[PDB]
């Protein structure tokens, strides 16, 4: 994918924005123990829904958020996972799907399955996303029954972590400046022996071209000639 | 439809021992103190009916917490599930499941217990297919071959690893936000030897590009010294070619001069 987190916020280092919005990172302790929600915001719509956009996810709609239903929540969610984690949900799913290890009477009739599983598999790769967030509380109702109170609870961890990426993004060039220099430095190779190779080749090819021409002249001439003369 | 022959009994036999051993594997009987026998899938209780279910469900999708009324969330649950026989079970018989219609929810236990064990092999493929598609983009890149818009493709892979190392770090680091401690050393030094290992291969590759552009350039000049003598070789022949020509041009336009001259000298007469 040509987009990401980490070049676009770079893309907007170079710009007027500054940090790509926002004010950075947020960090709640809490004694409450009597209760306990886990140590990120809630902040709530249009800052939420200002963050989501910032970060190109152009799904993010407020009308969304607080009135949430299924196949959108879906889309949103496989955005962020591959845009932040770098993954591709789609090939995850078919490398669970593919075949040549069980084989099994009653499982002629896998296809009964195959859906739920696939379902299951999303859900699952979302947990693990969300598990590294301070939420453990995803479940499938965030995919498949929607609540504005989950989703913004969800979307305001996740918000959290993209300022927490921005925060430390200055450790990050040290390493991104020696990447490009180098990747740099390749295709200035490439294209300086690209060039040498079809220079000699053109060149090659143009005398003879110079002088089959040359040749076929002469022939036409001469024959021309003693075809009338003889 | 159901097309399962579950009102068969040698196949309720079998299922309820597949149940039994399931839970068993997974100490179904320990995590709940709530024992399981297959005399008792022969004969549930309902209380060990909502118990497995739960324990199943819990197996199959730990962030739900259960809530509202159980006969209100088993429908919902089987739906987001989209368990292909929901449409053939009423939700009312819920509530007496070791009644005459014990058959259909034994087979659901069933389904879900092959759903859990699918549900794990998913998982284990999806986590080898991970830690082998992270290895393709090395092993793509320490092979020599191919010139065909693929070192655009090749430039893609180097950024898509610094990408994941980054990655990599800022989850780590987040983890240590969030648990309140601030250790970000072990991050950075991972992500170090990362780089160094990104470093080393794409230093070897720019070697490598080095070489041989100063080898074709070697080969070039070899070449076209070829080249130039050659080109030397035909305008050399091409000019002797041309006087040769005239020449010949030349002295038959005399003698043919001398003949008409003699011929009219001759016509005079």
């Amino acid at each position: 994918r040509r987009k990401s987190i980490l070049h676009t916020i770079r893309n907007s280092i170079a710009s007027g924005a500054r940090i790509s919005l926002g004010s950075g990172a947020a960090r709640v302790v809490n004694g409450p123990v009597s209760r306990n929600q886990d140590v990120f915001p809630i902040l709530d719509l249009q800052e939420l829904v200002i963050c989501l956009q910032s970060c190109d996810f152009a799904l993010a709609t407020q009308e969304n958020i607080s009135r949430p239903t299924s196949d959108y929540m879906v889309t949103l969610y496989k955005q962020i996972i591959e845009n932040f984690m770098g993954i591709s949900v789609e090939s995850l799913l078919n490398s669970s799907n593919q075949e040549t290890g069980d084989g099994h009477l009653q499982e002629e009739n896998e296809n009964i399955y195959l859906d739920t599983l696939n379902v299951l598999v999303l859900n699952k790769i979302c947990f693990k996303f969300f598990e590294n967030i301070g939420v453990q509380d995803f479940n499938m109702t965030d995919l498949y029954k929607p609540e504005a109170q989950r989703t913004q609870r969800l979307l305001s961890a996740v918000v959290n972590y993209a300022r927490f990426r921005e925060e430390r993004m200055f450790d990050c060039n040290s390493f991104i400046l020696q990447m490009e220099s180098l990747l740099g430095q390749i295709n200035k190779l490439n294209d300086e022996i690209k060039q040498l190779q079809k220079d000699f080749e053109v060149e090659v090819k143009e005398i003879e071209i110079e002088y089959s021409l040359l040749s076929g002249h002469i022939n036409k001439y001469m024959n021309e000639m003693l075809e009338y003369m003889q | 439809r159901d097309p399962r022959p579950l009102r068969d009994k040698n196949f309720q036999s079998a299922i309820q021992e597949e149940i039994y051993d399931y839970l068993k594997k997974n100490k179904f009987d320990i995590e709940t103190n709530h024992p399981i026998s297959i005399k008792f899938l022969k004969q549930p209780t309902q209380k060990g009916f909502i118990i497995i279910f739960k324990w199943l469900y819990l197996r199959l999708d730990p962030g739900y917490g259960f809530t509202k009324s159980i006969e209100n969330e088993i429908y919902q649950i089987l739906k987001n599930l989209r368990y292909p026989f929901l449409e053939s079970i009423n939700k009312s018989q819920i509530s007496a499941v070791g009644g005459s219609n014990w058959h259909k929810f034994l087979g659901m236990l069933h389904w879900m217990v092959r759903t859990n064990i699918k549900l794990d092999m998913c998982l284990n493929k999806v986590d080898r297919s991970l830690i082998n598609q992270n290895t393709q983009e090395i092993t793509i890149l320490s092979q020599p071959l191919k010139t065909l818009d693929e070192q655009d493709q090749r430039q893609e892979r180097y950024e898509l690893m610094v990408e994941k190392l980054l990655i990599d770090y800022f989850t780590e680091s987040y983890k240590s936000f969030l648990k309140l401690e601030d250790n970000y050393e072990p991050s950075m030094q991972e992500l170090k030897l990362g780089f160094e290992k990104f470093v080393h291969i794409i230093n070897t590759d720019v070697t490598s590009t080095e070489l041989k552009l100063e080898e074709l350039k070697v080969d070039l000049n070899r070449k076209r010294y070829k080249l130039h003598q050659q080109v030397i070789h035909v305008i050399d022949i091409t000019s002797k070619f041309k006087i040769n020509i005239q020449s010949s041009l030349e002295n038959s336009e005399n003698e043919l001069g001398n003949v008409i001259e003699e011929l009219r000298n001759l016509e005079f007469e």
